[PDB]
């Protein structure tokens, strides 16, 4: 299960499968925290 | 109680009679065996001690026995 | 103990009442009677000597020599207690602040840091020894750098002080001195700060 | 964290005179003239642009994706 | 002569220069520079139970806050990374140990002796002597 | 005059070695040392006093007390032979 | 580490320290030792003449 | 406050004229001083020192 990430750090692209990941890390800098983003589906929100 | 951790942790009840069979059964292999007297004497006292905390362990004029962590255990 | 009049007068009073002991072996002797009874002489007088030595005011050493030193800050005290008899100076009044000391956290953790490492010379000890014994002699003397390395087992130090840190349960008796900080806002993180 | 749009009490919006009060009650003119040119009678409405502080400028340095 | 605003003046500048938490901070960087050099020499040495065998401790010093990364190596850490990976802030501890046979010392061994926990913005963490700028770029 | 010494379950066996190395360093008037497996938990320690046990017995692992009395060698013949 | 069959002295090495040969049966279930046998009562008791290690019923 | 160096203090008041508690008994006449809380001499004047 392929999916993207978000390093914590440089806020880069990092795409990786966390079930078979063992070294899991940020290849640009060896960062250990990453996010995950934010979904591209519109989301409602009541204005009161 | 199953702990979060995925080991059983055992109620103080439980961990004081596993000691007092332990004692019980060490008495009875040395009595079997022809032990000296002194060892025989030391395993009596000794298992009256355990017993003695196991009814009761705020009982005055002994040390209460303590869990792994360090604490008094909470007996009868 | 003083030069008062009336000091020197109860002390003399004390002393028609101490003529009973006569040396200072004697008074050994009765501190080794008083605190290991039915051992032998020699046992407790020794063990009674050993409690003179670092039981008795170690804030002034625990050296054989410090006899003197010790029973003056003793004769000190005594003096204190009989003026405080005789209503030449009032009570301690302990409430007030220059009896009271802050433990800081470099103390404590001075402390914790002396419990632990004392746990790891003992585990060392017990390393080394178990080690020369099992292998052998020549191995130990022939690579005296591996022989030290491979025996340390700094886990031991690392656990006992983080969780000392983190339950906040002390050695010695002292709970609670470490808290987990407020962080609700600025003004309880900065309150719990100076506490 | 920003100013707001507008006075909670009578509900005149008052969010766009912040940083006019600001920029010339720095520059040296009588913060209570400046207040009176910019319309603001009610002391309801005065209260929000002098207890305001600006404070999205120094949460925005810490981003979360 | 001088009013108490005057007073207020100079009384500012005590919480400017010293600042609110020096309680902790003085007491912490003292126990490093001292206490742990003091405790040491309070033990003396191991005294194994060899024959013609003993060490005699020497000087201990203090590293850098670090963690030992299990599949590989120390790495320097910072607080918002032990905060999130639930991990210790603390530096490791080197004391010298000083052989002794036959009653005569020879060249010292430095070993690890384990890790101290780092009170933030002490003079041996990080943080310390960073700008604003910088502790921003930090988290 | 034989004293019997209290240990852990386990570590008998090495605590008759630690013992054995502990001896050398203070060079202490002790005899023999006898830990048969009959015994869980207990060693036998040839002495002269009581003392001279309790100065040997002071900083060795696993060892918790030494047993109050003198126990008769007439009790020990058929643990040896 | 090991033990003769007929001394039952345990050896920490090859060679046994008293027996030429390097016959070592290992069966040492017991342990005895002694520091001195010219004052010991149970190395007298035992018959044993050299300071060290033993074992009985290997 | 955080400690200075006892030896240092104690060194620096000893020469400012105390006499050594070994040398002198504590006369009525004569000042006791104590340094974090242990008796280490006797002056003449207190006020002066
Ligand atoms: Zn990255
Ligand atoms: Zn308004
Ligand atoms: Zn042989």
């Amino acid at each position: 299960v392929e999916a993207v990430y978000r390093c914590f750090k440089c806020g880069r692209e990092v795409k990786l499968d966390l079930s078979i990941t063992r070294d899991l890390r940020c290849p640009y800098c060896g960062s250990k925290i990453l996010y995950k983003p934010r979904p591209k589906v519109p989301r409602r929100v009541k204005a009161i | 109680i199953t702990l979060e951790t995925g080991i059983r942790a055992e109620d103080d009840l439980t961990h004081k009679l596993v000691d007092i069979i332990r004692i019980n059964n060490r008495l009875k292999q040395n009595i079997e065996a022809g032990a000296p007297q002194l060892i025989i004497e030391d395993l009596w006292d000794l298992l009256q001690y355990h017993v003695t905390t196991y009814i009761n362990n705020e009982a005055p004029g002994v040390p209460p026995a303590k869990h792994k962590s360090g604490r008094p255990l909470k007996t009868l | 103990v003083g030069n008062d009049p009336e000091v020197q007068q109860i002390m003399f009073d004390n002393l028609e009442d101490a003529s009973d002991i006569t040396t200072q072996q004697e008074a050994l002797e009765f501190i080794g009677k008083l605190v290991a009874p039915g051992q032998a002489r020699e046992y407790r007088l020794k063990r009674a000597e050993y409690v003179i030595d670092n039981n008795l005011l170690p804030h002034m050493g625990v050296s054989p020599e410090d006899r003197i030193k010790k029973a003056y800050y003793l004769g000190m005290m005594a003096l204190k207690v009989i003026e405080l008899s005789l209503g030449r100076r009032p009570e301690d009044d302990k409430d007030h602040y220059a009896n009271k000391r802050l433990r800081l956290a470099g103390d404590l953790l001075k402390d914790l840091f002396r419990v632990a490492f004392s746990q790891l010379v003992k585990d060392i000890q017990y390393q080394m020894t178990k080690t020369y014994q099992r292998k052998g002699d020549k191995y130990t003397f022939g690579n005296i750098h591996r022989f030290i390395r491979n025996s340390i087992r700094p886990d031991v130090l690392t656990e006992r002080i983080e969780h000392a840190l983190a339950t906040g349960a002390w050695p010695g008796g002292r709970t609670g001195v470490s808290q987990l900080l407020d962080r609700t806002n600025y003004m309880s993180t900065l309150s719990h700060l100076r506490r | 964290m920003i100013v707001p749009v507008r006075c909670f009490t009578c509900g005149k919006v008052i969010g766009d005179k912040y940083y006019e009060f600001k920029r010339r009650v720095e520059a040296g003119e009588d913060p209570e003239k400046v207040l009176d040119d910019l319309g603001l009678e009610r002391y309801c409405c005065r209260r929000m642009l002098l207890s305001h502080v600006e404070l999205i400028d120094d949460i925005m340095h810490y981003r979360v994706y | 002569d001088v009013t108490p605003d005057d007073l207020w003046i100079v009384m500012e500048s005590y919480w400017q220069e010293k600042g609110l938490v020096r309680q902790h901070l003085d007491s912490y960087n003292a126990f490093i520079e001292r206490g742990l050099q003091e405790v040491v020499n309070e033990f003396g040495g191991i005294k194994p139970d060899i024959p013609d065998f003993e060490v005699k401790f020497g000087k201990i010093r203090v590293g850098e806050p670090e963690f030992q990364e299990p599949h590989g190596q120390r790495k320097p850490l910072y607080p918002m990374d032990a905060r999130i990976r639930n991990l210790t802030y603390a530096a490791p501890l080197y004391l010298e140990m000083i052989p002794v046979i036959k009653g005569v010392e020879q060249d010292p061994v430095e070993v690890r002796i384990g890790e101290l926990p780092i009170m933030l913005k002490s003079k041996v963490c990080r943080l310390y002597g960073l700008s604003d700028e910088e502790l921003i770029k930090l988290g | 005059k034989i004293f019997a010494v209290r240990v852990t379950h386990g570590q008998e066996e090495t605590t008759a070695k630690l013992i054995y190395s502990k001896v050398r360093t203070y060079n202490l008037p002790i005899y023999a040392i006898l830990a048969p497996s009959r015994v869980k938990g207990y060693i036998f320690v040839e002495a002269p006093n009581k003392g001279v046990v309790d100065e040997a017995i002071r900083g060795i692992r696993h060892a918790r007390g030494v047993l109050p009395g003198e126990v008769p060698f007439k009790e020990i013949e058929h643990f040896l032979e | 580490e090991k033990a003769c069959r007929h001394c039952h002295y345990i050896t920490s090495e090859d060679r046994c320290p008293v027996c030429g040969s390097r016959d070592l049966s290992e069966e040492w279930f017991d342990l005895v030792i002694i520091v001195d046998v010219e004052n010991s009562e149970i190395a007298k008791k035992i018959g044993a003449k050299v300071p060290g290690k033993y074992a009985i019923r290997v | 406050t955080t400690a200075v160096p006892e030896e240092e203090i104690r060194e620096y008041l000893m020469s400012l004229g105390i006499v050594p508690i070994e040398v002198r008994r504590p006369d009525p006449t004569l000042w006791r001083v104590y340094l974090n809380g242990v008796l280490i001499g006797t002056i003449e004047d207190g006020k002066a020192l």
